[PDB]
RNA sequence: ACAAUCUUCUCAUGAGGUGUUGAACGAAAAUUUAAAUUUAGUUUGAAAUCGAUUGGUGAAAUUUUACCACUUUGU
């Protein structure tokens, strides 16, 4: 209804489950770990004037990492304070690991202790105040890899606001905003089913509309649902595309 | 593997004992009066 | 006589073509360098070919920068011989990378005007496109 | 001779630098711009080979062209974005009269005819600047001071003061203490 | 005159680049001076007189036969022997027990400058047994350069009679 | 001279914070405009032996820019 004033969802998202399914064709270490769900998004114009290392707090009700996935802690000097409010917090078996950032900076120094680090975890999540130094020290070893830092803001460092913020931020997807027309965001996975997934994707377009998109909805070319191997099923087309970029330009 | 077997003393683990020694040493002649104390000393030196 | 041509590799990050040309050329002149870049942003390779006039002075240059200490990195410095020289392998000699920045300049061609005239063209068979993919669908 | 780990230093100095104006420049546009002072004394601390082209300009324009060389300047918009920009080369203050006062007279020089020649007679300083109303280096002084409308002139008349020997950036009244260690 | 080889090798040292890289890193972890150590004991007396622990020192180990029994513990990740030693049999056989140990070894020269490191007129060996998580890397570097710069150079030369 | 200023947060409630080693392997999609940017992912020693892309733009006094990048090379 935002997007073009209908609402082609539902049946589409239903049917996408449907597709993956049919396209299904010992080991010791398993997990349940399900192929995720992307949804592409066109623009008519370019939305980013540069590459914007932080990731987008898109807020969702169907969590896209689960919460067996092991989190790391990002906070400032001291690293201690932070320690052990987050086991006052009950968040040990969440956040496992609290790194202040000298000691970010000093003890994870090689490019081979950066990568180890990294594959330590499943998420990281870093206080908003130390987000703008992360660019450097962690370097391309992070940011390429699909590991980008979280802003979790616990600025007043308390106990409720730890376990909201981390709950808030296992709860949401997150995009890292580049230079130009066209990204993927991650909706969900096949564990979720058509009716949640349904929720996430226009969940995620207002939120896409609003902070994203410079002009909103109105400009935005084509949208489509994909998987890993799937085909981009186009999940709607604007009607007046054509006119629009050729009125704009 | 180490030319020695010999089991791993305890003292490696631990604080120092021979700093210990002194500091009671030195805490006895501070409330004896001497050995000048570090605010002493200074209001000493001006 | 034989110009004589040196490998150096494990370069530190800041030991560039400016910096190599004043340093080397204290044991000896050099008249031409390469370092390679990558093609999409010119990033260093870490890794550059030196050239020399005699095979002497890249033989005692390799001898001393050999395993050199530099910035925690093992700096290698290994002659290359002639059989192994290619013509073409030394162009663009110390020639800064033109960097094209091609984020920049694919947003000034898509936000260039576009007239009615290539809108259409723009447009092209797009539908025809999606409906090649629904009917493959 | 030059070792290799020198030229490395060097160059990260320089992208060190780069990107340092590239803060200042681009998305920063602001300046601390400190009020309660219509003058200024700045001196430059250091540099370094291969500077910057932009740093070397403002120092050329700013009559920085050698270290440890002080110059009193006007309190003003330009002035503090030049100086914002130079800032790791140069150090700023709030002089004091008695110092300004002790500097002209311990190390106070003009440029007369081209020349860099000390102020120790007023008859130079009356004829140099006639139509400045200046006639004595207490005069001088009593217009850089006060900041008046003939105090670009004299500034441009006097020549830089050699304050040889430091924090970097905005010093506050402790640059008049530096002042005294001076002269 | 004709030289063994266990004394020839002295002669053969790690060269100026390497050793001014290693002494950086040997420099942050000189130990405590007489005054130093006063001052924090001191510090700690008062603590104590009035009313009122910590973590594990960190230092380069020194002393002849303090560094040999951590050698024989494997304990020593980096051993600098000084070059100039007046009676060489004191160190003649740290190369020989270093190779047999795998403990990466250098000999640097100037055991002067080995004694600055300590607070020390002259020390005849020093040893790096293990450092802040900090410096790994610095450490790692250092002795990979030791290898090359010091290992796989002479080698061979440290086998041959010298002098001659 | 292996030392230097990479943000340990601001503004205003939202908007910001411009910063990443290289090489190799490897998807399948979208718009832009095959080439181009996004882009599932991965492997690694601050690893390395041709493959430099080679356009735009300025700024000193055409050679000079080691990112000058279109917002695009000395106040």
């Amino acid at each position: 209804e935002l997007l073009g004033s209908d609402a082609p969802l539902e049946k589409v998202c239903s049917a996408l489950l449907e597709y993956e399914s049919k396209r299904k064709s010992l080991l010791e270490d398993e997990q349940d770990d399900i192929e995720p769900v992307w949804l592409q998004l066109a623009t008519l114009k370019f939305i980013g004037n540069n590459r914007k290392l932080i990731p987008y707090k898109i807020a969702i009700k169907n969590p896209v990492i689960p919460s067996s996935s092991e989190a790391c802690l990002i906070v400032k000097d001291p690293q201690r304070v932070y320690k052990d409010l987050v086991n006052e917090a009950g968040l040990s078996k969440v956040v496992t690991r609290v790194i202040g950032l000298s000691k970010l900076k000093a003890k994870w120094n090689s490019y081979e202790q950066k990568r180890q680090l990294r594959d330590q975890f499943d998420i990281f999540l870093a206080d908003d105040r130390v987000i703008p130094m992360l660019p450097r020290i962690l370097g391309k070893t992070f940011y390429q890899k699909s590991k980008v830092p979280v802003p979790v803001k616990i600025s007043k460092g308390t106990a409720e606001q730890l376990k909201r913020e981390v709950v808030s931020a296992y709860g949401a997807t997150y995009f890292n905003s580049a230079p130009c027309s066209s990204f993927m965001i991650k909706c969900g996975h096949v564990s979720n089913t058509s009716t949640e997934l349904a929720e996430n994707v226009e969940s995620i377009l207002q939120f896409v509309s609003k902070h994203i998109v410079p002009d909103g909805a109105k400009g935005i070319a084509s949208i489509h649902l994909k998987t890993s191997q799937s085909i981009a099923i186009p999940l709607w087309n604007n009607p007046n595309l054509k006119e629009l970029i050729a009125s704009s330009r | 593997t180490p030319l020695s077997s010999a089991p791993e003393p305890k003292r490696r683990f631990a604080p120092s004992k021979h700093e210990q020694k002194r500091i009671l040493q030195l805490a006895y002649a501070i409330r004896k009066g001497r050995i000048l104390t570090s605010e002493q000393r200074a209001e000493r030196e001006r | 006589k034989k110009k004589g041509v040196l490998y150096v590799g494990r370069l530190p990050h800041g030991f560039y073509e400016k910096q190599m040309r004043m340093y080397f050329s204290q044991f000896g002149p050099v008249l031409r360098l390469r370092m390679s870049r990558n093609r999409k942003t010119g990033s260093s390779k870490h890794y550059a070919f030196i050239e020399f006039e005699s095979l002497d002075v890249a033989n005692v240059v390799a001898e001393t920068m050999h395993n050199y200490l530099l910035y925690g990195k093992l700096l290698q410095c290994k002659v290359i011989p002639e059989d192994q020289v290619h013509e073409n392998m030394f162009k663009g000699a110390d020639v800064p990378f033109k960097r094209i920045p091609h984020a920049t300049i694919a947003r000034l061609q898509h936000e260039k005007p576009l007239s009615k005239e290539k809108a259409d063209k723009l447009i092209t068979r797009h539908n025809r496109k999606l409906k090649l993919k629904k009917r493959k669908l | 001779f030059k070792r290799a780990e020198t030229f490395i230093n060097n160059y990260r100095q320089r992208e060190r630098e780069r990107i340092r104006l590239n803060r200042s420049a681009k998305n920063k546009g602001d300046i601390f711009v400190p009020d309660e002072t219509k003058l200024l004394f700045v001196i430059r601390i250091a540099g370094v080979k291969n500077m910057p082209p932009k740093i070397r300009k403002v120092l050329r324009l700013l009559r920085l062209s050698r270290i440890n060389n002080a110059v009193f300047v006007r309190n003003n918009k330009a002035v503090a974005q030049m100086l914002r920009i130079v800032e790791p080369y140069v150090m700023y203050g709030i002089p004091n009269l008695h110092s300004v006062r002790e500097l002209i007279y311990k190390r106070g020089f003009g440029k007369i005819n081209g020349q860099r020649i000390a102020l120790s007679d007023n008859a130079l300083i009356e004829e140099a600047l006639g139509k400045y109303d200046v006639i004595s280096i207490e005069d001088i002084i009593h217009e850089i001071y006060n900041v008046g409308s003939h105090f670009k002139e004299v500034t441009k008349f006097l020549w830089p003061f050699t304050l040889t020997p430091r924090k970097a950036g905005y010093c506050g009244e402790e640059i008049n203490e530096l002042i005294k260690k001076q002269v | 005159l004709k030289v063994p080889p266990a004394i020839a090798q002295f002669q053969k040292t790690l060269d100026k680049n390497t050793a001014t890289q290693v002494f950086k890193l040997l420099n942050k972890y000189r130990p405590e001076t007489a005054a130093e150590k006063k001052q924090r004991l001191v510090a700690e007396a008062e603590a104590v007189a009035n009313g009122k622990v910590s973590k594990k020192p960190y230092n380069v180990k020194y002393g002849l036969n303090h560094v040999v029994a951590l050698i024989e513990a494997k304990k020593a990740k980096l051993v600098l022997i000084a070059s100039d030693v007046d009676p060489i049999e004191l160190v003649v056989f740290l190369p020989a027990l270093c190779k047999k140990m795998g403990v990466p070894y250098a000999i640097v020269k100037n055991k002067a400058r080995l004694g600055t490191v300590i607070h020390q007129k002259t020390a005849a060996v020093l040893a790096v047994t293990e450092v802040r998580e900090e410096d790994k890397n610095e450490l790692a570097s250092i002795v990979s350069a030791v290898d090359a710069n010091f290992s796989a150079k002479y080698d061979e030369s440290r086998r041959k009679w010298g002098g001659g």
